[PDB]
């Protein structure tokens, strides 16, 4: 699906949740 | 779950948990991939060695959920299954080598803010992302320890560990479609997925395009947490064309 | 130990 992925109570909002930032600090 | 932590509500909308009629329980994990098919582990539908082989009829999806043993009235979706597929090479005997399966449902599923499809890796955003260190997160309702039970969804994020670092940790011959993650014990974080969160996604968001991938299953664990094992993943990507395979000729 | 769900799910 073209929408996959994409959260509607996140990323549709641009509201991150509590620890996505871990996961992108991971990404090195 | 092992030491993770509550699932923010919407948190992860392809969550799926497959029921098992009667008696009414906690079968396993699973993702919603499209409006109509679900990504598990072969291992939550067939395992000969634990006496299970379940058909379409004994088995109910529940999509959208977040309390595990509540009904969840106007916010989960429960589909029946028109048909399961298991990988045609799958390891029940030896090591669930290639453990995955897709069910197809009788009817699409209704998105909404509780219930959204995660993305398929390519085999780019899987080279780039699937790296030693990398963190994805996994998710489920199972155990809270080895040896209790959540009232919500659980969530831990885990790193991805060296495949020799896997391989060292284990009798068990790993493949290339497995890998495995987790913290090592120097690491002093923790964190594992348990029995009942089998079948579940362990998932990564793209820093390319900030859409979330499932890049794992969970799979197998030798006990749930423990220091220097590690959880084992079904590697998404490797299986893919057997995923599209089966989508493309029963779609 | 969960709660019962509609009739019509398990028909
Ligand atoms: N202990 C066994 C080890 C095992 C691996 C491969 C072949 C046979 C046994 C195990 O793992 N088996 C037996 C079948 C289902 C699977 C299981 O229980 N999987 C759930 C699981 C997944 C993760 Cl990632 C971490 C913890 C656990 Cl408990
Ligand atoms: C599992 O169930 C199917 C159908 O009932 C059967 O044909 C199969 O032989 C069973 N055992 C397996 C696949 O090991
Ligand atoms: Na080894
Ligand atoms: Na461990």
């Amino acid at each position: 699906e073209a929408d996959c992925g994409l959260r509607p109570l996140f990323e549709k909002k641009s509201l991150e949740d509590k620890t996505e930032r871990e996961l992108l600090e991971s990404y090195i | 779950i092992v030491e993770g932590s509550d699932a923010e509500i919407g948190m992860s909308p392809w969550q799926v948990m497959l029921f098992r009629k009667s008696p009414q329980e906690l079968l396993c994990g699973a993702s919603l991939i499209s409006d109509r098919w679900v990504l598990t582990a072969a291992h939550c539908l067939l395992y000969p060695p634990w006496d299970k082989n379940f058909t379409e009829n004994d088995l109910l999806v529940r999509i959208g959920k977040h309390s595990r043993t509540r009904y969840e009235r106007n916010i989960e979706k429960i589909s029946m299954l028109e048909k399961i597929y298991i990988h045609p090479r799958y390891n029940w005997r030896e090591n669930l080598d290639r453990d995955i399966a897709l069910m197809k449902l009788k009817k699409p599923v209704a998105f909404s803010d509780y219930i959204h499809p995660v993305c398929l890796p390519d085999r780019e955003t899987a080279a780039s992302l699937l790296q030693a260190g990398y963190k994805g997160r996994v998710t489920g309702w199972g155990n809270l320890k080895e040896t209790g039970q959540p009232s919500v969804l659980q969530v831990v994020n885990l790193p991805i560990v060296e495949r020799p670092v896997c391989k060292d940790s284990t009798r068990i011959r790993i493949t290339d479609n497995m890998f495995c993650a987790g913290y090592k014990p120097d690491e002093g974080k923790r964190g594992d997925a348990c029995e009942g969160d089998s079948g579940g996604p362990f998932v990564m968001k793209s820093p390319f395009n900030n859409r979330w991938y499932q890049m794992g299953i969970v799979s197998w664990g030798e006990g749930c947490d423990r220091d220097g094992k590690y959880g084992f993943y079904t590697h998404v990507f490797r299986l893919k064309k057997w995923i599209q395979k089966v989508i493309d000729q029963f779609g | 130990d969960f709660e019962e769900i509609p009739e019509e799910y398990l028909q």
